């Protein structure tokens, strides 16, 4: 009626996402229809729907449409040719310290609006950064994202890729700010500088302990006031591998914002604006403008 | 066998059917009445018999680097031949290489007892226990 | 690129159990005109 | 081509909001309940939550339609 | 025993995968020119033939499929004990020294 | 954050007036639709009829969402009653019964807040028959998709309440001369419900809701808190933002000040006659 269906890009477990054409602006978008008991609209997409209604920014995706049918609807985001993870995985295209610083300040800038709104992506993986052809990496999926300001309201601790897991959230923190977000960003800047997934757990406990053996167990003078979480374990006290030797090929700066991301204490955890302040950011290599980021052809 | 022929009308039963369609597709004329979607249900019905083709000769084990053979239009059968060189001449091999050691344990175990005669009886069990008995 | 029949091997679960979701009502896109095709031969 | 980082200004019409970390050094967090200590070991400090009634009880009052 | 891929899941995928692009095709066709509709199915039928015509030579050759494991791996035992012995033997040089340096 | 939110750029009119105007067009286009399908039938009901209804269904929306089996945040009430608000700004009562969008305003609350309640649960909180919850739950699903459409996809309500603390904080802290703000916190729960029976909430931003609540508080319990709005808020130097907040608060104040509830007999006869028009479609 509206939008005309181009390709079909793919589904996750409660869409299916068309590339499309509105007869309006011929501008490419990107459907998502949800598909479908007795419960009504799935509350994935009318978290989508809510959260992507009340923000507008260059490095957020947004809803330019939402609309539907009996039972079912389709919302219309800005198109992305691929995501970061496509990008991470492509061993053709190299990641220079200025793609890389690139990446990481698109991402960090979507996030700090995104805080500073006191929305919480909850879901922060290299999968969930997309990017369109002008190189703007937006953050891709809200269907588990919530509001974090207000006490009164008890959260989920399950809910992030295990992979891109604060060690808090695996501990069970039923409460948590914007070093959930931090940690994955983290762990996503680790992935984007060695290629491969960053602490790839098979269980919480896998995690826990490849988080530890890799950073080092706290000892409650970096992490003060982490044994009253509800899931605590102790655990073996790992000595944790050097950050200049995990990763042997980064820059002062750039371990100093490693080892910011990194930290256990959620409140000693570098947020989003702090982060963005940093001397890695400002230090000599630029980022690269979007254009002139790489593109996995084909 | 019988088995084997089975499944072998259908897969080139099939292979007809998708030049039946192609050139009927391709020759298509106003003169042509229901004979373009007929060829279309042999075909989606040709493609489920033969799911039920291939599970009686399940028993069937294609190798590796057999279908990787396949998979480049190589020659399988040369392979066959390979592996019979392959087989033959590494027969060899192990004969071979034991028949070089097996005159090697002969021969210096017959040294061995010509060199010291108080310990005669015990060189004879070093050729008794090198046998596989 | 004719090694795909080897690739798919490994990643039997694109494929569900029997088979995936057909309507044969929905085919009627092979309803096809009388028209010509060029950088094409027989 | 270096970067330099700009607070995003975001224009709420209302009152200034005190920052964060400058907020228990002017007396708003006596007022607020304390973050248990499960709580804390989270990312939840009592300070996210009179921070956000702060810019919500300021977020528009210098503003009609 | 694993160097091997079962003959039945192998129809089973192309089948299925054929059945699968079909389907992928049947919404791309409604939308697209006169001109270019006609392309997609010639170069699918065409692309599809060419992948039954592997099967084709695949079953023909079914034939050998019981003996050519059998001595892909019997081969390789007798290469590997005819090479085992040669790398076998390059370490007792090492040990010829190494170890009486050791003892 | 409100001041970048949807409420703000669509959901927060100019005047009474131009809410009159939505509403009597949504009266008038449902008018329109039933005489031009087969002309001044008195079986329609007026826009003051519908407003009367609003507010009686509105009443009962309150009540529902007091009287759910688990405790349901004043958020989601809030944000349930907003829902109901716009939706019949926008829509007329005749064309969409008030209690089946009664209902489906509370569900779509639940669901947009985070108040995690099952369709058994919700249903099992109406006083009417396990059939009668089976067909009630079938009317919130189909009803579901209409509200979200009538909200323009507008899902996120901001309610006074968290201003509300956020002001008494404030005032706790920056505002010596005021002792125990907390009997301003009972007076200005009451005002603030008298304030949200209303339609201030289209109005007026939930700050300034939330500080005519307030400072109404304080004027009825004899304290002056002009010192927090020239200083503590520095509107003692923009002269015209400080008036214009007070323009604000009396107009709200008044607005409160003038609201007739809906009676009892009129409610009656409208409910009558509108129940005549839904099964007479």
């Amino acid at each position: 009626k509206r939008y005309e269906k181009l390709d079909f890009l793919g589904e996750g477990q409660f869409a299916t996402v068309y590339k499309a054409r509105d007869k309006n602006t011929n501008q490419i978008v990107a459907i998502k229809k949800i598909k479908l008991a007795k419960d009504g609209i799935n509350r994935t997409a009318l978290r989508e729907i809510k959260l992507l209604q009340e923000l507008s920014h260059p490095n957020i995706i947004g809803l330019l449409d939402a609309f539907g049918h009996k039972s079912n609807i389709s919302l219309v985001f800005d198109f992305m040719e691929t995501d970061l993870e496509v990008i991470i995985k492509d061993n053709s295209l190299v990641l220079t310290p200025s793609h890389i610083k690139a990446y990481m300040l698109m991402t960090l800038q979507g996030l700090e609006y995104l805080h500073q709104h006191w929305i919480l992506h909850r879901d922060l993986k290299p999968n969930n950064l997309l990017l369109d052809e002008n190189g703007v990496l937006k953050l891709a999926d809200f269907g588990l994202a919530k509001s974090f300001g207000s006490p009164n309201r008890a959260y989920t601790h399950q809910v992030v890729t295990r992979w891109y897991r604060a060690p808090e959230l695996l501990f069970g923190a039923r409460m948590y700010g914007v070093g959930v977000d931090m940690w994955a960003v983290g762990c996503i800047l680790a992935e984007l500088l060695l290629r491969v997934p960053f602490l790839p757990g098979d269980s919480d406990l896998d995690q826990l302990t490849r988080i530890f053996e890799t950073l080092g167990t706290p000892t409650e003078e970096q992490w003060p006031d982490m044994c009253s979480l509800p899931d605590y374990v102790t655990f073996k006290s790992f000595p944790g591998i050097p950050l200049h030797h995990i990763f042997s090929a980064a820059g002062d700066d750039l371990l100093d914002l490693i080892q910011g991301l990194f930290l256990f204490n959620p409140c000693a955890r570098i947020t989003a604006t702090q982060a963005l302040k940093m001397k890695y950011f400002s230090n000599r290599p630029g980022p690269t403008p979007g254009c002139q980021l790489p593109r996995p052809n084909c | 066998a019988e088995k084997f022929d089975h499944l072998e009308e259908h897969l080139e039963k099939f292979v007809e059917n998708i030049r039946q369609l192609g050139i009927i597709v391709s020759d298509f004329q106003p003169s042509s009445q229901a004979g373009l979607n007929q060829k279309l249900n042999f075909i989606v019905t040709g493609l489920q018999d033969i799911d039920k083709c291939r599970q009686q000769l399940h028993d069937i084990t294609v190798p590796l680097e057999v279908f990787e053979y396949i998979d480049q239009g190589r020659n399988p059968q040369l392979y066959t031949k390979e592996c019979l060189e392959r087989a033959l001449a590494k027969n060899e091999q192990v004969k071979g290489k034991i028949d070089t050691m097996k005159k090697f344990k002969s021969l210096l175990i017959q040294e061995l007892s010509k060199v010291f005669p108080e310990d005669m009886a015990k060189y004879r069990s070093i050729r008794g226990e090198d046998h596989p008995p | 690129d004719n090694s795909s029949l080897r690739s798919l091997i490994e990643k039997p679960p694109i494929l569900s159990s029997s088979f995936n979701p057909i309507t044969g009502t929905m085919l009627a896109g092979f309803r096809l005109h009388t028209g010509p095709l060029p950088e094409q031969c027989r | 081509a270096l970067y330099e980082y700009q607070p995003l200004q975001i224009e709420t019409y209302g009152p200034h909001v005190p920052e964060l970390e400058m907020l228990g050094r002017l007396g708003y967090l006596n007022h607020v309940r304390a973050a248990s200590p499960q709580d804390l070991a989270g990312g939840y400090t009592s300070s996210l939550a009179c921070h956000r009634a702060l810019q919500d009880a300021f977020s528009g009052l210098f503003w009609q339609p | 025993a694993s160097p091997g891929y079962r003959l039945s899941t192998l129809i089973e995928f192309l089948l299925h995968r054929a059945y699968s692009e079909l389907m992928v095709l049947t919404d791309l066709l409604p939308r697209k020119s006169d001109v270019e509709r006609k392309i997609e199915i010639v170069q699918f039928a065409s692309r599809t033939r060419q992948l039954f015509v592997r099967l084709l030579a695949l079953v023909k050759w079914a034939n050998n499929a019981g003996k050519v494991e059998k001595c892909a791996m019997i081969s390789s035992f007798l290469d590997q004990q005819a090479i085992l012995f040669v790398d076998t033997a390059d370490r007792l040089a090492s040990l010829a020294r190494d170890a009486l340096v050791h003892a | 954050m409100y001041h970048n939110s949807s409420q703000k750029r669509h959901w927060t009119f100019s005047s009474e007036e131009q809410l009159a105007r939505l509403r009597a067009d949504a009266n008038r286009k449902f008018r329109c639709k039933a005489v031009a399908n087969g002309p001044n039938d008195p079986v329609f009901l007026e826009p003051h009829e519908e407003m009367t209804l609003c507010k009686y269904y509105e009443k009962r929306l309150l009540e529902f969402c007091s009287v759910f089996k688990p405790a349901m945040p004043r958020s989601v009430v809030g944000t349930a009653c907003m829902y109901f608000k716009r939706f019949y700004l926008n829509n007329s009562v005749m064309e969409y019964h008030p209690r089946i969008i009664m209902l489906t305003c509370a569900f779509l609350a639940c669901k947009v807040d985070e108040f995690n309640v099952s369709s058994p649960q919700f249903v099992g909180n109406l006083r009417e028959s396990p059939l009668g919850q089976e067909k009630a739950l079938e009317q919130i699903l189909e009803y579901e998709l209409l509200l979200i459409q009538q909200l323009n996809f507008h899902l996120i309500v901001h309610n006074p309440y968290r201003p509300f603390e956020g002001f008494l904080i404030d005032l706790k802290t920056r505002y010596p001369i005021l002792e125990n703000p907390e009997i301003l916190r009972k007076t200005a729960d009451d005002f603030l419900n008298r304030i949200a029976l209303t339609d201030a909430y289209l109005l007026y931003t939930p700050s300034q809701i939330a500080l005519t609540a307030i400072l109404s508080s304080a004027s009825r319990a004899g304290i002056t808190m002009e010192s927090y709005l020239s200083e503590s808020l520095m509107l003692k130097e923009n002269r015209t933002c400080l008036s214009q907040l007070l323009d604000i608060m009396k107009s709200m104040r008044n607005l409160v000040k003038k609201y007739e509830p809906p009676r009892s007999e009129e409610v009656a006869v409208l409910k009558q006659k509108l129940e005549r028009c839904h099964s007479a479609e």
